[PDB]
């Protein structure tokens, strides 16, 4: 309860706002208007490095002002256990509102305003041009999901096991046990179609010539490896090993 | 030769490839070798596929957990709701269990439908990337890797596809003095391809992406107008290949 | 929207977003498309515009001999963009629609707290102080089911809206890559006319 | 107490909302963090008449 500047009409007792929650109250004994504020609350996030790095953590009470709980106050809440440096680095652990945290150095946990990148000024001029004299060939990677696991559900078996007194009443919940099955079947067929569209894009099955000399370029890392039981390239084999 | 095709595609003449064939082959081989090391790293860049698998497993496990929940009934057990209660009360208890568990199924199916829509968006993106990065050379910017796209290679991965994008990146820039056009005889000459640059005293015409200077002649330039309207036109001489052959 | 519901601040402040757009603008002005493919290579802006005219199939001399007219047309068009964005309120209405939809969902949830849901009361304390606790469990359970269903449908609608927003953000990122960081040959992808 | 015989409903809802909240920041970064550096226009803002 706090003192309020509202101007209740002489007959009005309660006070409300949008969604109909009591925002103010007129005191019965002495005629005063008290604003009502909900008691503070909010999630408790734990900023931590890996347990392979340290067992030390910092605690962010988000939204909570740093009065209902070293103690720093960010627009995301209050931070406890992390020192706010005046430097700026790339974001390691995103806290929010432009504030990130990291495990740096006194090896401790620091919080800072994340840096957007190295500052650079381009030498613009009326008649100056920059032209490359050399180059590099860069191979980057993009990983893209194509499908998920196709799952079917036996609704009658799932709801209960061996039970006919189930099914007798469940029949009265008409068509709910087949709509879900139809949706799941559609999902599975769609997964198969996804794989078909992504990969089945060649009518012929082409083969590299027995001599893998392509002008000096070496494709052994991406070409199929006959040594493995599955004709998978070393990169494909590594990908299958990693994701398990 | 198709690498020269692709160099022409990105705007670089093919003699640049043919004169640097071994250097480019070595750079490509080194980058491909570094790919395997980069994949086998502690960030575990295979995050999307693992997240998909984990989301599916978590949804299935949550659906399993929802069975052992009373949902406000006497108990979540099948027989124990009948071996104890009478058929009248067991009827409403069974109704409670059925409503709760069918609600769990409906929620799971809805979440799976949303996730399948997201996966279909990703799969359509992967399909267009296969069509345009792998089956052709893409002029779209940053669609097929970062840089000037040269080519791409697909690799199957569990529940996904990995694209290795080979791109051409400029490396060692040099600063020069440039000019929109040059004057020879009261005429304005513009470069057919490339730009006019000066090393400090001479004027050459290069290609815009690689510094390969050539003498400004009437073969590299075309004439349009005069030295009156172009803002920044520079006096120079335009070599005529016909004069030495005709005089001799 | 503050009855157990919290609004988290975005990680990137508007200061940082403005900084990023300023960096993109400076790169486009001072280097063209070269900063989006590698190192930023300086190029006089008339020469970059001649590059772009050549890319839409118009020779360089057309720009160089019409440079003042083209500059004046660009300045006038930019001023008209300022004026047009000032007027016609339902022009930047997609962002307003997003904000209004989120506010509508939040307010619907909060005032759906007050629903009776078939129970004798919408206040837990009224049931706990008017009906005996041993048999108030049924009323409490039905209120719990109602509120759980309300929150579940809110979350599902938020997921659908987040999918829509993710599609929009993917399109915006593609447009930044292709129209801003380069020059696009795709028709009507980067506005009507030759980009 | 009654709520905690439901159990995984609330964990599901919290995880979904957290996923949406982190996806929003992913979207913003994916759109605006295109550039590796932070470029600045020169102190003289003359660009041929534009
Ligand atoms: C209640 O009694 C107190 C005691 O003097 C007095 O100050 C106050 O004005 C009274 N209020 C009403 C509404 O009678
Ligand atoms: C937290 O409360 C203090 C005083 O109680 C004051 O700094 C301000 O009201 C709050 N801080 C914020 C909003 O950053
Ligand atoms: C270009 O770079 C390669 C290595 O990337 C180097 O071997 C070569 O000498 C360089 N050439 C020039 C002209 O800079
Ligand atoms: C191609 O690279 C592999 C390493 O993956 C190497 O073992 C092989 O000898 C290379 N092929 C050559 C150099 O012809
Ligand atoms: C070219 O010279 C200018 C003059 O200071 C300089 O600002 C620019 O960085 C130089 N370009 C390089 C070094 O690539
Ligand atoms: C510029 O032109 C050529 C470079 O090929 C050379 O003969 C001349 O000395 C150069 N002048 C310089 C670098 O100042
Ligand atoms: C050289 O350029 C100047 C302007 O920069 C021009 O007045 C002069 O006529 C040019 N020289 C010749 C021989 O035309
Ligand atoms: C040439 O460059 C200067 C700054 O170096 C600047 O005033 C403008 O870009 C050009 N000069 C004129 C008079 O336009």
């Amino acid at each position: 309860l706090t003192e309020s500047n509202k101007k209740f009409l002489p007959f009005q007792q309660f006070g409300r706002d949008i969604a109909d929650t009591t925002d103010a109250v007129r005191d019965p004994q002495t005629l005063e208007i008290l604003d009502i504020t909900p008691c503070s609350f909010g999630g408790v996030s734990v900023i931590t490095p890996g347990t392979n790095t340290s067992n030390q953590v910092a605690v962010l009470y988000q939204g909570v002002n740093c009065t209902e709980v070293n103690v720093f106050q960010t627009r995301a809440g209050c931070l406890i256990g992390a020192e706010y440096v005046n430097n700026s680095y790339e974001c390691d652990i995103p806290i929010g509102a432009g504030i990130c945290a990291s495990y740096q150095t006194s090896q401790s946990i620091i919080a800072y305003t994340m840096s957007l990148g190295a500052e650079n000024s381009v030498a613009y001029s009326n008649n100056s041009i920059a032209i490359p004299t050399n180059f590099t060939i860069s191979v980057t990677t993009e990983i893209l999901p194509v499908s998920m696991t196709k799952t079917s559900v036996d609704c009658t078996m799932y709801i209960c096991g061996d039970s006919t007194e189930c099914s007798n009443l469940l029949l009265q919940y008409g068509s709910f046990c087949t709509q879900l099955k139809r949706a799941l079947t559609g999902i599975a067929v769609e997964q198969d179609k996804n794989t078909q569209e992504v990969f089945a894009q060649v009518k012929q099955i082409y083969k590299t010539p027995p001599i893998k000399y392509f002008g000096g370029f070496n494709f052994s890392q991406i070409l199929p490896d006959p040594s493995k039981p599955s004709k998978r390239s070393p990169i494909e084999d590594l990908l299958f090993n990693k994701v398990t | 030769m198709q690498m020269a095709y692709r160099f022409n595609g990105i705007g670089v003449t093919q003699n640049v490839l043919y004169e640097n064939q071994k250097l480019i082959a070595n750079q490509f081989n080194s980058a491909i070798g570094k790919i395997q090391d980069s994949l086998s790293s502690t960030p575990s860049a295979l995050g999307k596929l693992q997240d998909v698998v984990n989301h599916n497993a978590q949804a299935l496990n949550t659906l399993v957990k929802q069975l052992s929940s009373k949902f406000g009934a006497i108990s979540s057990v099948l027989n124990d709701i009948l071996s104890r209660l009478d058929p009248p009360e067991a009827e409403v208890q069974i109704d409670r269990l059925i409503t709760g568990r069918l609600q769990s199924l409906q929620t799971y199916v809805t979440q799976q439908l949303i996730r399948a829509a997201e996966i279909r968006a990703s799969a359509n993106l992967a399909a267009t990337k296969m069509s345009e990065c792998v089956l052709g050379q893409s002029k779209r910017v940053d669609f097929c890797g970062k840089g000037y796209h040269l080519m791409s290679f697909p690799q199957s991965a569990p529940h996904g596809v990995v694209f290795l994008h080979v791109t051409y990146v400029p490396a060692q820039e040099k600063n020069f003095t440039t000019a929109p056009a040059i004057c020879h005889d009261g005429k304005a000459h513009f470069p057919r391809e490339g730009v006019f640059v000066s090393n400090g005293t001479h004027w050459f015409v290069t290609q815009r992406n690689f510094y390969e200077p050539q003498i400004i002649t009437t073969d590299n330039t075309f004439v349009s107008g005069n030295c009156d309207v172009v803002i920044g036109i520079v006096n120079n001489t335009v070599y005529d290949p016909l004069q030495p052959e005709l005089d001799s | 929207k503050f009855n157990g519901l919290t609004v988290l601040p975005p990680l990137l402040t508007d200061e940082m977003i403005a900084q990023y757009t300023s960096a993109l603008l400076a790169g486009t002005i001072t280097s063209g498309w070269t900063f989006g493919a590698g190192p930023a290579l300086q190029i006089p802006f008339p020469m970059q515009m001649a590059y772009r005219f050549n890319g839409i199939g118009v020779t360089q001399n057309v720009l160089y001999e019409n440079q003042k007219l083209i500059a004046n047309q660009f300045n006038s068009a930019i001023g008209k963009i300022q004026d047009s964005l000032s007027s016609t309120p339902s022009a930047l209405g997609k962002l307003q629609d997003v904000v209004n939809h989120n506010a509508q969902a939040l307010n619907t949830l909060v005032k759906q707290l007050s629903s009776k849901f078939g129970a004798i009361s919408s206040v837990l304390n009224d049931i706990l102080s008017r009906l005996d606790p041993p048999e108030a469990e049924v009323q409490i359970d039905r209120l719990i089911t109602g509120r759980l269903q309300s929150l579940q449908t809110y979350v599902t609608q938020q997921l659908i809206r987040a999918a829509e927003i993710r599609a929009s953000a993917n399109l915006a990122a593609t447009k930044m890559s292709e129209c801003v960081l380069g020059q696009s040959k795709r028709v009507d992808f980067c506005g009507k006319g030759y980009h």
